[PDB]
């Protein structure tokens, strides 16, 4: 519930792996390079950015939020951070077909089929996948997000988020 | 292309 604060060292170019986004005046965080200081102290998609080295990111652009990390003094960069505020957990059984009963494409969730798991568990379109069982599926392709669906057993858990 | 699931 409460918010987290992280500590990151730049690169040459003043980076930490990170796109951030303008949503409802609040900063988030959009895109996270892999082996990148960001990902290292667990930053996320969705993820909320209340504070870049104590200064309030409400309001901001991510013009502005990129532009303040780029011009950050010094060696390390800290901020105040709110672990994805949008996102839900939803639990399906696949059924005797081993499917739980929606359609999606790019990792957003565009179909819910009649009467199936998802149905019951009143899952909800236009919202991104973020795991399946653990497994983060964040910038993969969708044949291996239907994988990783495909070899999972019966209990099929995703964490989702509105795509906003 | 999408994916029923």
């Amino acid at each position: 519930m409460d918010p987290r604060e992280v500590i990151l060292c730049k690169d040459q170019d003043g980076k930490i792996g990170l796109r951030l986004k303008s949503i409802d005046n609040g900063i988030f965080v959009q895109l996270v390079q892999a082996n990148s200081p960001a990902s290292l102290v667990g930053l996320r998609f969705g993820d909320q950015v209340l504070q870049i080295n104590g200064e309030n990111c409400a309001g901001w652009s991510s013009d502005k939020a990129h532009k303040v990390l780029k011009q950050a003094f010094g060696e390390k960069i800290t901020m105040t951070i709110r672990d994805r505020p949008f996102e839900r957990t939803i639990t399906m059984h696949k059924d005797s077909t081993g499917h739980v009963g929606f359609i999606f494409k790019n990792g957003k969730i565009t179909s819910i089929v009649k009467d199936s798991s998802a149905a019951r568990n009143g899952l909800l379109t236009e919202h991104n996948i973020c795991e399946i069982n653990g497994q983060n599926v964040i910038g993969l392709k969708d044949s291996q997000i239907a994988d990783i669906l495909s070899t999972s057993g019966t209990v099929v858990t995703i964490t989702i988020m509105p795509a906003f | 292309n999408e994916y029923y699931v």
